[PDB]
C-alpha cells in the first residue's frame, strides 16, 4: 500500500474510534444522571396506573 | 557520488615519488599489473553496463513532506491533529538521528585521515560533534521507549522552566 493510503486510512480509523470513545463516555454520564435523577426515559420503574381509579359516586360521601 | 559540502574532505596532497636508492620497488610493477590485468577489464565491464543503463533512463525522487502543525497547536485529545503532529515529530526524530550519524562519520573520517596529529587537527569536527550531541541530548534523551511528542514537549517545558528559574535567580 501507499503511505498516503495507510496515512489517511489511519486518520479515518482514528476519527471513528475517537467518536466511539467520546460517545461511550457520554453514554456512561447519561446513565449516571438518569439513575441519580430519574427524569429520563431509562430507569422508569413502573408505578400504579391512574386509569384503574374509579371516580364514580361511591356509597358514602367522605372519600 | 555525494555532496562535498555535507561530507567535506580537505584537499589531498600526495608527495612526489622521490626515490633515493637504486633498487626498483615492486609497487610500481604491481600498480602497472593492477592497471593492465584488473582495472581495464573492470572499466570495460562498467562501460558496458553504463551503456546499457543509458538505453533506459528513468528516475526516482526524494519524498518531500510539507509541514503540518506541530504538537503545540493541537488541542488536547484531538487525535486527527495530534496524529499528524506525532508522525511529523517521528520523521524529524529520524532526521535528527541521521544528522548525528553524519557528524559521527565526519568525526571518524577526520580521526583516520589526520593520522597521528588528529588531537590537534580535528578540533572543528570535535566541536561540531559536541554541539550536535548536546542538542540531541537536550531534545530527545531520557524520553523512554514509549517516546512521543507529548513526552518531548513536556521535557522541553521542564528544561525551559529550569532555564527561566536559573535566569530569575541570577537576576
Amino acid at each position: 500500500d501507499a503511505p498516503e493510503k495507510n496515512y489517511e486510512r489511519t486518520m479515518a480509523i482514528l476519527q471513528i474510534e475517537s467518536e466511539k470513545a467520546e460517545l461511550r463516555l457520554k453514554e456512561l454520564e447519561v446513565r449516571r444522571l438518569m439513575r441519580a435523577k430519574g427524569d429520563g426515559p431509562w430507569f422508569q420503574y413502573p408505578t400504579i396506573d391512574k386509569a384503574l381509579i374509579d371516580h364514580s359516586p361511591k356509597a358514602t360521601p367522605d372519600n | 557520488s555525494w555532496d562535498k559540502d555535507v561530507y567535506p574532505e580537505p584537499p589531498r596532497r600526495t608527495p612526489a615519488p622521490s626515490p633515493q636508492t637504486s633498487l626498483p620497488n615492486p609497487i610500481t610493477y604491481l600498480t602497472k599489473a593492477f592497471d593492465l590485468l584488473v582495472d581495464r577489464p573492470v572499466t570495460l565491464v562498467r562501460e558496458f553496463i553504463e551503456r546499457q543503463h543509458a538505453k533506459n533512463k528513468y528516475y526516482y525522487y526524494h519524498r518531500e513532506f510539507r509541514r503540518v502543525p506541530d504538537i503545540t497547536e493541537c488541542h488536547e485529545k484531538d487525535v486527527l491533529c495530534m496524529f499528524e503532529a506525532e508522525m511529523q515529530w517521528k520523521r524529524d526524530y529520524k532526521v535528527d538521528q541521521e544528522i548525528v550519524n553524519i557528524i559521527q562519520e565526519r568525526l571518524k573520517a577526520c580521526q583516520q585521515r589526520e593520522g597521528e596529529s588528529h588531537r590537534q587537527n580535528c578540533a572543528k569536527e570535535l566541536q561540531q560533534f559536541t554541539q550536535v550531541v548536546k542538542a540531541y541530548q537536550d531534545r530527545y534523551h531520557d524520553l523512554g521507549a514509549h517516546y512521543s511528542a507529548r513526552k518531548c514537549l513536556a521535557k522541553q517545558k521542564q528544561r525551559m522552566l529550569a532555564e527561566r528559574k536559573a535566569t530569575k535567580e541570577a537576576a
